[PDB]
RNA sequence: UAUCGAGAGGU
């Protein structure tokens, strides 16, 4: 198992920690439920790719 | 940087209709009047002023 | 965000009429009766009812920062 | 010369018949009542805690559009005018709110009439938020949450709508002349036949229809101004109207004095 | 200049009861940045409470 | 986003001509169309050596050298300025220093407030980056 | 500045000497320039977030060359076209039809 | 039977978005490169 | 010394500015200047 | 406005907007005016 | 009270 670096995830992605937890846990992780995601978030930055 | 610049004495903002002026005025907000100047000579005629 | 406390355009309080609002909705009326017997007979102040959307119910989902 | 017809009243709105006035002064009328009647509102707000999802500004706004008794205002001074330094009770009514949420479930909505009056230019009759009944909590405020909090300090001052319109007793006031037209001071536009499509004046069974042969009198004047003056509450309507009257009567006054002293 | 700064209250004028921070006091003319609209205006020095350690005092602070 | 005004067609007094548009001031009174305004002001504390490293405060004049021309008077002791508190201006709401290599050994790093903007501190948040250094960030609310 | 002083006004694109004319200033409430209508054609200005720049003229002979050469009453028959660049518009020509 | 009606189209199009959303074309893109681009990628 | 409110468990506390940047009671690294002193005024407009 | 130049010089013609202006924009404020959706119905013959 | 770029915008 040898690291070989780290790769930013999209929001709500399935590799998001925010795909489960639900609108309860949504508010307590400081989220908002209209926000639908495809984004990353790069040094604080909100980043989207454009196609 | 010479056959145009950067220029001091210079004001922008947005402009707006007036039925109440003059053709040749300019409405200028107050506070661009008083960031603006003319360097007046004083003279006999104006020093108290 | 919250009930406007007075229509835009000609002053009438409306503020105090926005729990009657969604009551006279629960009991069935339509929304445009429920205008009517709430006094709101100027369009102006029917649109600041009609219209408004209660934000401050989703602000408040937040839990508190203190 | 001049005559009043009341065609209907209530607390918050008075509707009326006014002749045998001039055009502008039932304008005039009409727009004192809007513009410079006084009454009583929150115009200073210390907030000494807010912890609720609204911005400090954002109720310090709502705070100075609560309808406040306004009936004694006129015996009030303008802190402008008072000799005190900062408000004081001459001048000023202070009103207190506070607002809290026990219990870890559920809101807490704040109305206005949790605001308490605490000082005043006593015995006068002013300083109390409207109410509409005695079961009538008023104008929604503000919303709490568990631990959100509300401590604020109001201080209420005489004002006229002309500084801010909420100062004003008025909301509309409806205001029309002619309901048939026969002054000619308006020109219908239309597709296929004017009186078809055009509605009838919620007056036009007060005064008599042009008859058909009529010839058009070119001397007649407005004279019949049907007027609707409707409140918030701070004043009542018939209080309005009465001192709509009263305050135009002191402009025209305080010009009749500069007059008689430029002499 | 020894109130620069220090929390102001008005006592007299159209901003009276109104908080504020001498901002600039060059000479009897002062310069209060008023709390409640972000403006800055001039008073005379006269108008002026200063905030001390009983209450709101004068100008003989 | 946006709001149901009531709106005239009409050729009024011309103070509309050439699209532009008359607003009803009362209306503004009562809240039409007004808004609330955020801006967030970011600084960090940043390393120049082994021991070298910028340092949130409020600065001393006595030992600290080119301060701002804005006042320093509403920072707190820990270089930050306190929510609740109204700013103009060239106001400081960040007071920071950086060392000066080899009394009076400090420079001035700190941060104004946005010279053609006014308002109220918001909030303030205080907490480290990844390399352990401090770090701020000021929200600053007006109404427009 | 203060009421009177000559100003050079003007609006971008500048593409055509109308485009840069002398103004007496008026000093007022507000945060716009004030324009009379009437001058919004040589400038082709509007006012739907248009804007428009002012330079103040630092010396008696240079005043001299704004209120003598460039004012806008001069400017109000161009060279272009032998012919006027400023009507009445809008509102006034509407109303007095 | 009967026949389809308008608003029996927006329920189709309701269904849409349901299922979707207004992102898909962005999450399903990214899913699939975490679920097997990588890897195929380091494959190559 | 400064008041402060941490962002997660909402405890209050101070920091005399050398102490390290985290909350006490949970140890949150993520924290939040408490109001100021000074007293606010609104002209309700 | 040409003529009016030609005859009377920069600062009279200056004048002129304004005068033309102050007017007609007194009257058009109590006169008023307006335009709608109804000013684009032809009416039924026509549409046919 | 920086420099070099990039991107999004205004008329
Ligand atoms: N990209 C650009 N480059 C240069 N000048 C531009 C420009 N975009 C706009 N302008 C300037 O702005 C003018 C455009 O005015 P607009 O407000 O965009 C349209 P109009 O033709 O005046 O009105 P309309 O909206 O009634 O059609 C141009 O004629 C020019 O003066
Ligand atoms: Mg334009
Ligand atoms: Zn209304
Ligand atoms: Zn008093
Ligand atoms: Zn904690």
């Amino acid at each position: 198992k040898v690291h070989i670096g780290k790769v930013p995830i999209m929001l709500r992605s399935k590799f998001c920690s925010l795909r489960t937890l639900d609108e309860v846990d949504l508010y307590k992780m400081k989220e908002c439920p209209y926000d639908m995601g495809g984004y990353f978030v790069i040094n604080g930055s909100e980043k989207v790719l454009i196609a | 940087n010479l056959m145009g610049k950067r220029v001091d004495f210079s004001a922008r903002t947005v402009i707006s209709g007036d039925p109440n002026l003059e053709l040749d005025q300019v409405g200028v907000p107050i506070s661009i009047a008083k960031t603006l100047s003319y360097p007046e000579t004083v003279t006999q005629y104006n020093i108290h002023r | 965000m919250i009930i406007p406390v007075r229509c835009f355009s000609c002053g009438k309080v409306v503020g105090d009429k926005w729990d009657a609002y969604l009551r006279l909705l629960e009991e069935g009326k339509q929304e445009g009766d429920a205008l009517d017997e709430l006094k709101l007979k100027r369009y102006c102040c029917r649109r600041m009812v009609l219209t408004h959307v209660d934000l401050i119910e989703k602000f408040l989902r937040y839990n508190p920062l203190e | 010369e001049p005559k009043v017809n009341i065609i209907n009243a209530q607390d918050d709105e008075v509707e009326l018949m006014l002749s045998d006035v001039n055009l502008s002064l039932a304008n005039s009328l009409r727009r004192t009542m809007l513009a410079e009647v006084p009454t009583l509102a929150i115009d200073l707000v210390e907030i000494k805690m807010n912890t609720s999802v609204l911005a400090d500004e954002f109720i310090s706004h709502r705070l100075g559009l609560i309808p406040l008794v306004s009936e004694d205002v006129e015996e009030m001074k303008y802190s402008r005018d008072c000799t005190c330094e900062d408000y004081c009770d001459e001048c000023s009514v202070v009103l207190e709110l506070s607002a809290r949420h026990e219990g870890e479930e559920g809101t807490t909505d704040v109305y206005s009439s949790s605001l308490i009056k605490v000082s005043g230019p006593g015995n006068l009759n002013v300083g109390e938020p409207v109410r509409r009944d005695d079961y009538d909590q008023g104008i929604l405020l503000c919303k709490l949450r568990n631990h959100q909090e509300l401590n604020i300090r109001c201080i209420a001052k005489k004002g006229i709508a002309k500084e801010h319109a909420k100062w004003s007793p008025c909301s509309a006031i409806a205001f029309e002349y002619d309901p048939h037209n026969k002054l000619k001071h308006t020109d219908f536009w239309f597709e296929v036949d004017a009186k078809k499509e055009w509605p009838d004046s919620k007056y036009a069974t007060w005064e008599e229809p042009p008859k058909p042969g009529e010839v058009f009198d070119y001397k007649a004047k407005p004279n019949r101004f049907y007027m609707t003056v409707e409140t918030t509450g701070s004043l009542k309507a018939n209080q309005v109207f009465s001192r709509g009257i009263k305050t135009l009567q002191e402009k025209l006054a305080n010009v009749l004095f500069e007059l008689e002293n430029s002499r | 200049d020894p109130t620069l700064n220090k929390t102001v209250k008005i006592r007299q004028g159209g901003y009276k009861g109104k908080i504020g921070i001498v901002k600039e006091a060059n000479g009897d003319r002062f310069r209060v940045e008023l709390h409640n609209p972000n403006k800055t205006i001039p008073i005379p020095c006269s108008f002026l409470l200063i905030e001390s350690t009983h209450g709101w005092v004068p100008y003989e602070d | 986003a946006g709001q149901n005004a009531i709106v005239a067609i009409a050729c009024y007094s011309g103070y509309n001509q050439e699209d532009s548009m008359i607003m009803n001031q009362s209306s503004i009174d009562r809240g039409l169309f007004r808004s609330l305004f955020f801006r967030s002001y970011m600084d960090q504390e940043k390393r120049f050596g082994i021991s070298i490293v910028e340092e949130f405060e409020k600065p001393t004049r006595a030992t600290t050298l080119r301060l701002k021309h804005g006042t320093y008077e509403k920072l707190d002791e820990d270089g930050l300025i306190a929510p609740g508190v109204r700013v103009s201006g060239d106001d400081i709401i960040i007071g920071k220093t950086t060392p000066i290599p080899p009394y009076h050994t400090k420079r001035d790093a700190s941060t104004p407030l946005r010279s053609t903007e006014n308002g109220i501190v918001d909030q303030v948040l205080l907490t480290t980056n990844q390399e352990g250094l401090k770090f701020v960030k000021v929200r600053m609310r007006t109404t427009k | 500045l203060m009421d009177d002083d000559p100003v050079l006004f003007n609006r971008q694109p500048s593409l055509h000497k109308m485009s840069m004319m002398a103004h007496r200033v008026k000093v007022m409430p507000y945060s716009t320039f004030r324009l009379n209508l009437s001058v919004t054609s040589p400038y082709n200005a509007d006012f739907d977030g248009d804007e428009m720049n002012l330079h103040v003229p630092q010396s008696e002979e240079t005043r001299a060359e704004l209120s003598q050469l460039c004012a806008v009453p001069l400017q109000i028959v161009s060279p272009q076209s032998n012919k006027p660049v400023m009507g009445i518009v809008q509102d006034t020509l509407c109303g007095v039809r | 039977d009967d026949t389809i009606t308008t608003e029996d189209c927006w329920t189709v199009i309701s269904a849409f978005f349901e299922e979707k959303g207004l992102v898909s074309q962005q999450l399903d893109s990214f899913d699939e490169f975490m679920e097997t681009s990588i890897q195929d990628l380091v494959w190559e | 010394g400064v008041k402060y409110t941490c962002g997660a468990c909402a405890h209050n506390f101070s920091l005399n500015k050398s102490d390290p940047v985290r909350c006490k009671e949970c140890g949150h690294r993520v924290i939040y200047k408490a109001r100021t002193k000074r007293m606010i005024q609104f002209d309700a407009r | 406005i040409h003529t009016v130049m030609r005859e009377k010089g920069p600062k009279i013609c200056a004048e002129l907007f304004g005068n033309i202006q102050k007017v007609v924009n007194y009257w058009l404020l109590h006169n008023g005016f307006s335009i709608g959706i109804g000013d684009a119905i032809a009416d039924a013959s026509t549409m046919k």
